């Protein structure tokens, strides 16, 4: 399973890092996906690294405020988002591409494997 | 007397003290699988920077010597020091650390004024 | 007079900070893992010469002999393994069953003795064959008997070769000629930054490369005082090397009489299972004296008040999470892979203000993932009779606490992880130098 | 140069940690790859070609 | 969709392969293009 | 089968040397014991030995006369009973823990494959 | 004036002038997986054959020097060739063409000359 | 008088004799997959135990010469021979099981002497 940094507050300006960490393997096989859901109000894509390759793809919004990174020892995926800001509070998600069975999607799926959630709440 | 007469056992003592004792450097300077690449690197590498030291000596006018006198006036914008301040305080990394900067200058002047005086001594043997 | 000119020096002594290439100089029975047998034979009565009046800048977290190190063992652990089995016919459905003898209730449920299928010497014929596995190698396959080994969905292992041991043997790091090692013969030195007495060694001392997690063991002790080392004590993401000055004695064993029975799952090459326990199954555990424990944790806290302030409430906790090797003092005991719970020694707050032994209960595995890489395991094979190490937890390896509003209170809770520490712990003293002769300096002379 | 389909891997397990990187999908309608040289600029250079031939 | 010049060039050939396990199959499937497959018994 | 060195005799003090070769491999995969048998009054444990760790085990009362040694080439056990004397007299026998077909005992088993035997003498 | 103190900057003038410029040659002649053992085995050739150079130098009566006058008589027979037509027209390359076949001999001669001389030296010191 | 002018041609004649013949030895002492290592270690230890041979001749008073004669006293417990008994009887492998055990001791007072002579000259170009 997919498991996260703790639920944290930061003020506007700070640089907040999220972690995800996946007990199970799931590494060089399948690709994952940053979602951050602001409070109630549906979700919003943030980005996506495939590690077996390490391409990493953000979206154009979060394209400049974020970046993340991989650590194939300890097994982490990390989404730093620098640029804080009071509209940045959210609950946010690493999930994981459909897997049926064996052979895991890496391109282009439905989540069907998420992450707790990091609530991460920016007032200003 | 005994750890002076040990390697780099004169790193303390003043210049004019340790270019007495400068066998002791010159002579544990070559002397000294997984392991076996680790040491064949180690060999192939202290015979080639040593190759090195010679060259640049045997290029300037003293090869196989410890304490060569050379013909290239001392430019006083170097350290612009008296003799018996740096022979008698200063260590030898003291004085590194004072000429670092003014090096890879005074190398080409040596190597110059040693190329004139080969051409110079094959002139004065040709005219005999 | 003042006429003065230059003049050549060669063999002069300077030196300037590099990185170059050591090898070992172990001295010269069964070989082990760390191949201390390829290495140069120990050059006896080493030439440690007293460098005077010189104060070198020593740094021991910047340093790249701990960097070399650490990539020598692992390209030196691995170089071992090629030779030997490689279990990937064991990856199959297993059966597995509770063992059936005597069991201590704490013990109970931890082994299971799986029944597979294996290939015989002929590629068509199949032979029932049983063995005994740890609960932590075996991992249930359709919850709903039928097991399976624990790396079956990552990469398979190669099983150690029986023959070579992972004892640690002391390791002497030499540094080629024209280069020089300088070590920092100094007692209160927390470091980095000046030391006013270095000297000059060839080769360095004995550094036997052991591979615990959060207790250093086997190390050598501080002179005086249990000294405190990080990079900024001031940051909570920075491991504490703590380091002791009387060694804490704990003595770890397995109880269990074991007994080995080899299986050919191929055309000769054999793997080596468990068959039997002889006796009663006893879980393994260490015991660490609850008074000489004690009593080095008060030097310890007393040592982290000289950064943290006199009333300053200091009190340890157990570890934080994660996997099994950092949450709990994983290390080699004669060959078998201890990974104990050292909640028990961890656990008290200190304020500014006998006999009995912390039994802290160890697990077993023999599959086990050294350096923390993805696609490398390792089956390290069955050792047969009881075993007993006794041992010296020399250092620990701290972690301080994210703890805001500035409380009086400080958790300390241990933590491992990069092996890089331990070495770390062993190479603070000495730093690779190299010799840059042939110095420049102006006298009055002129070459004829 | 270009291929104009928009492929999609999926990675099979084959063994015990080793993958086999597939072509799952492919998103959309499937069209020929090609290239593209500009025959002005072709033809142009095969005559310069055959002058110095 | 497939444009009829890129008909018949790629093809989804679905096999068994081994699993974890070496006992069990799985029915897994994949895009091959028409220049990597052959076809065995010309008589799928 | 292991087959070992003809019938010897020896004087009181020299050193006998008895071999044991296995024909069929069984080396790195069993361990060998050595008891010598008392001329009719059972057997006597004197040592065991595993070939594939290199790990010996001598009696108690045979720990200083004896050593055993492997020899992986020629696939030879030898014992070589050093202090000899007029009660060392019996017949020698090499065993082999039990097998039960490819799983074979290192450690722990009866004995179920033997050797024929080498009668040594030493009167005094 | 600044290509020619680049290395082989003087490959086309006359020896007159190249013979000038020698350090530029004589430094740059050790300076300086797949590529781990072709970068190996060109470190450890590099130093072995300069070192052939350096000991030729050294069995002879020069060892670093650049402008070596001997004391073996030129055979005519080699060039048979005047001065002021070698020294102000040829390049060294266009004399080595004309002297590569009478090579190997005079290293022999040159070999013989010195060790002689060593001899004699050794027997002038003796009889003092 | 062609077999004495090949590599160790000279092991039997007298030192007189042998001592005449000395370039071909120091010419064929540094000229000379599974084979790819072995040819290669041999060559990194030809070039590697040559330069200990020539270091060695360079901090004593002599480099790049064959035969030296250096400023050290010949301390007569050594040997306390007369020199037409070894100049003219023995060879050169006799010698040396003769000194074999007196040696490690003359090379440090070679060394010694060689660089106080080096700093005595030193001192001379000073008061100059
Ligand atoms: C930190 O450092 C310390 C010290 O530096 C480390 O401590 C070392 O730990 C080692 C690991 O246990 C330990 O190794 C043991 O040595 C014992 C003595 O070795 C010497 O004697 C033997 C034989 O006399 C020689 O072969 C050897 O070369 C030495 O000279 C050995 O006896 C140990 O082997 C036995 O124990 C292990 C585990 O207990 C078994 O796996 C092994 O098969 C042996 O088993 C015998 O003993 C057990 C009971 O302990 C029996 O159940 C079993 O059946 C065997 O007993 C039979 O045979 C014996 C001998 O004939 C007989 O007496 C008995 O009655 C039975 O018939 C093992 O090899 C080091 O000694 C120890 N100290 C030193 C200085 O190295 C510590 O590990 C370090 N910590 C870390 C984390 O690295
Ligand atoms: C882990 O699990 C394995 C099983 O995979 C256990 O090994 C088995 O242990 C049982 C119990 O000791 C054995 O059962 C006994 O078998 C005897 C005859 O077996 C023969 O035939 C089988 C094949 O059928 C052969 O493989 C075997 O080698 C023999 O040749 C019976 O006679 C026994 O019954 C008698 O004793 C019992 C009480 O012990 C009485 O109830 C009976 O009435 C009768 O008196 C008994 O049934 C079994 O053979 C073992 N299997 C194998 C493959 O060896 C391991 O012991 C277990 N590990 C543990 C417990 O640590
Ligand atoms: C290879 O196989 C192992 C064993 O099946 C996988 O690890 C295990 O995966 C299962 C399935 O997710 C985990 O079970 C889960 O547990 C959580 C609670 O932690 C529960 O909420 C879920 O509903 C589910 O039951 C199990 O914990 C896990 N075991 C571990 C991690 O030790 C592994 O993921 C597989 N790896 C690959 C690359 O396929
Ligand atoms: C060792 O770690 C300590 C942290 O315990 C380092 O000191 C702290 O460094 C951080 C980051 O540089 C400082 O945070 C900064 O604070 C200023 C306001 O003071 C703010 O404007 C910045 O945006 C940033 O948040 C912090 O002040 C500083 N001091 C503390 C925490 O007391 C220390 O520098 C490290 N040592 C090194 C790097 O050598
Ligand atoms: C580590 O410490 C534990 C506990 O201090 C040790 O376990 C204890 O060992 C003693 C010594 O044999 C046991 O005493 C005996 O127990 C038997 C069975 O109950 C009894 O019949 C005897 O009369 C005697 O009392 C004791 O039971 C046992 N367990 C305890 C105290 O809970 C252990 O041996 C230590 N291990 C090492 C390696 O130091
Ligand atoms: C860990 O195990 C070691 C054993 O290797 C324990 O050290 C040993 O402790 C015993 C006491 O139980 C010491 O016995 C002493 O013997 C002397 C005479 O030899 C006698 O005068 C004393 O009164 C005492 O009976 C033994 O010497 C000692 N071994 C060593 C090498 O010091 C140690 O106590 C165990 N520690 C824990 C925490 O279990
Ligand atoms: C191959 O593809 C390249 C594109 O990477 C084509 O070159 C590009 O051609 C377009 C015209 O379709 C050029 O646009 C021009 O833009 C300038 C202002 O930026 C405007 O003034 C012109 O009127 C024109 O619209 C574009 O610059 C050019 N790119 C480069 C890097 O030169 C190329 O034509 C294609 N060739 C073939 C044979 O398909
Ligand atoms: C691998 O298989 C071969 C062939 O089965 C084994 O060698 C053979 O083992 C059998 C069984 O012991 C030997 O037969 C025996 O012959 C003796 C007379 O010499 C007889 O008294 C016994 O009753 C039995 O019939 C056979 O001679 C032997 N063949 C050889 C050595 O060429 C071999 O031992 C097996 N190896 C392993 C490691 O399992
Ligand atoms: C070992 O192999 C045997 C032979 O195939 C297996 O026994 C069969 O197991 C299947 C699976 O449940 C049954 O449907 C068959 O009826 C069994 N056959 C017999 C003759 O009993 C056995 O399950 C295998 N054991 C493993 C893989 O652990
Ligand atoms: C560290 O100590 C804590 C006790 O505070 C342990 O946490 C408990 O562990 C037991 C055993 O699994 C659980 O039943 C409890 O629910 C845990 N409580 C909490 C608050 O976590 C912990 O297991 C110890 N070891 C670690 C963290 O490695
Ligand atoms: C490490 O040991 C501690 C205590 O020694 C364990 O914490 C206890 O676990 C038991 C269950 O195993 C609980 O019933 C207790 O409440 C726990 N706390 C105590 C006794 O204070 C801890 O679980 C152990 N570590 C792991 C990973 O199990
Ligand atoms: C940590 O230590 C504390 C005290 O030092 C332990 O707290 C009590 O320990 C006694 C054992 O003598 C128990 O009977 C009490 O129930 C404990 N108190 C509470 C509130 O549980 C504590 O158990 C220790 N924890 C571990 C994991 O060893
Ligand atoms: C554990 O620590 C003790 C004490 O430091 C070590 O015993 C000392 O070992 C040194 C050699 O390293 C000797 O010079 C001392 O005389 C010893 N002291 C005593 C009191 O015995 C011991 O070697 C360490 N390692 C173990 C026990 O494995
Ligand atoms: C994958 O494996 C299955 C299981 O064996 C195969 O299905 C069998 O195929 C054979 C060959 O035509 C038939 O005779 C059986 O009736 C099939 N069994 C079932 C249950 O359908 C399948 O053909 C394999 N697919 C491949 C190899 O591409
Ligand atoms: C510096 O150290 C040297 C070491 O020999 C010593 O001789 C000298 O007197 C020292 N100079 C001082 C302490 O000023
Ligand atoms: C076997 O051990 C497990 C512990 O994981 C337990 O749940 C189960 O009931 C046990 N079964 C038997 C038959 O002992
Ligand atoms: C180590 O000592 C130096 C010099 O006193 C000091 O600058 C540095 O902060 C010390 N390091 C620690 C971790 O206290
Ligand atoms: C540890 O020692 C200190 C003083 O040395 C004492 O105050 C404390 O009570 C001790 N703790 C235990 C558990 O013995
Ligand atoms: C190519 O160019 C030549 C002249 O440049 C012209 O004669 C010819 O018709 C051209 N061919 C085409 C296909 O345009
Ligand atoms: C599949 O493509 C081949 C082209 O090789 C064609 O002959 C065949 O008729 C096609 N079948 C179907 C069902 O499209």
């Amino acid at each position: 399973q997919l498991v996260q940094s703790g639920a944290e507050m930061k003020t506007s300006g700070s640089s907040v890092r999220v972690s995800c960490k996946d007990s199970g393997g799931f590494f060089p096989y399948a690709g994952f996906r940053w979602v951050r859901q602001a409070p109630g109000q549906g979700f919003e894509w943030m980005g996506g690294v495939i590690p077996a390759d390490g391409t990493k793809h953000y979206a154009p919004k979060f394209q400049a405020r974020m970046k993340m990174t991989v650590v194939e020892s300890s097994r982490t995926l990390y989404m730093e988002l620098r640029s804080l800001t009071s509209t940045d509070t959210a609950t946010y998600f690493c999930a994981r591409l459909q897997c049926a069975g064996f052979s895991c999607e890496m391109d282009s799926g439905p989540f069907d494997l998420w992450g707790q959630g990091t609530q991460v709440t920016v007032p200003s | 007397g005994a750890v002076f007469l040990g390697f780099l056992g004169a790193a303390g003592s003043t210049m004019g003290a340790a270019s007495m004792t400068l066998t002791v450097q010159a002579r544990n300077l070559l002397s000294g699988t997984v392991w076996g690449i680790k040491q064949l690197q180690a060999r192939v590498l202290a015979v080639e920077r040593y190759l090195r030291d010679q060259q640049l000596l045997g290029i300037w006018g003293c090869s196989g010597k410890l304490i060569c006198c050379t013909n290239v006036p001392w430019n006083s914008s170097w350290s612009n020091r008296n003799l018996s301040e740096i022979w008698d305080n200063m260590t030898w990394l003291q004085w590194d650390k004072e000429i670092s900067n003014y090096t890879q200058i005074i190398y080409g002047l040596l190597e110059e004024s040693q190329n004139q005086q080969e051409k110079n001594e094959q002139d004065l043997l040709a005219l005999d | 007079a003042e006429n003065l000119w230059v003049t050549v020096y060669y063999g002069v002594p300077v030196w300037k900070d590099a990185e170059t290439t050591l090898f070992c100089a172990s001295d010269a029975e069964k070989h082990n893992v760390w191949a201390t047998h390829a290495c140069v034979p120990t050059d006896p009565n080493p030439q440690e010469i007293h460098l005077e009046n010189v104060t070198e800048e020593f740094n021991m977290w910047k340093n790249n002999m701990v960097e070399q190190m650490h990539t020598d063992i692992i390209s030196l652990w691995d170089q071992s393994l090629k030779p030997c089995v490689k279990l990937t016919p064991l990856c199959v459905t297993l059966q597995c069953t509770n063992v059936t003898n005597n069991i201590t209730d704490d013990m109970r449920g931890e082994l299971k003795n799986c029944s597979f299928n294996m290939t015989t010497e002929l590629r068509d014929k199949k032979q029932k064959v049983y063995s005994l596995f740890y609960r932590l190698d075996v991992v249930q396959i359709n919850e709903n008997k039928e097991y399976r080994l624990i790396n079956c969905n990552t990469s398979a292992c190669t099983q150690a070769c029986p023959k070579v041991s992972f004892e640690p043997i002391p390791i002497h790091y030499c540094a080629p000629a024209g280069f020089a090692i300088l070590k920092c013969k100094d007692k209160k030195f927390n470091g980095t930054g000046p030391c006013p007495s270095v000297s000059t060694v060839q080769c360095t001392h004995g550094i036997k490369p052991v591979v615990s997690t959060q207790l250093l063991l086997n190390g050598s002790l501080a002179e005086e005082e249990v000294m405190i080392r990080s990079e900024n004590i001031t940051n909570n993401a920075k491991n504490i090397l703590v380091q002791f000055n009387t060694p804490v004695q704990i003595n770890c064993t397995r109880p269990n009489n074991n007994t080995r029975k080899s299986i050919r799952i191929g055309p000769g090459q054999a793997f080596y299972a468990t068959g039997d326990i002889i006796g009663d199954i006893r879980q393994a555990h260490c015991n660490v004296s609850k008074a000489t424990w004690n009593e080095t944790l008060g030097k310890v806290v007393k040592q982290l008040r000289k950064h943290f302030g006199n009333n300053t409430i200091i009190r340890f906790a157990n570890s934080s999470g994660g996997d099994l090797e950092v949450t709990t003092h994983s290390f080699n005991c004669g060959g078998e892979f201890f990974y104990c719970n050292t909640s028990g020694l961890f656990n008290s707050t200190w304020i500014s203000n006998s006999n009995d032994s912390i039994t802290l209960p160890c697990r077993i595995k023999q599959i086990i993932n050294m350096w923390q890489r993805i696609g490398q395991c390792m089956y390290a094979p069955p050792i047969q009779g009881v075993i007993r190490c006794v041992s010296n937890i020399t250092g620990l390896i701290l972690t301080r606490d994210g703890g805001s509003t500035n409380s009086t209170t400080e958790t300390f809770r241990p933590g491992g992880g990069d092996m890089r520490d331990n070495w770390r712990s062993e190479l603070y003293k000495y730093k690779v130098v190299k010799i840059e002769p042939l110095g420049v300096a102006p006298t009055r002379c002129k070459r004829r």
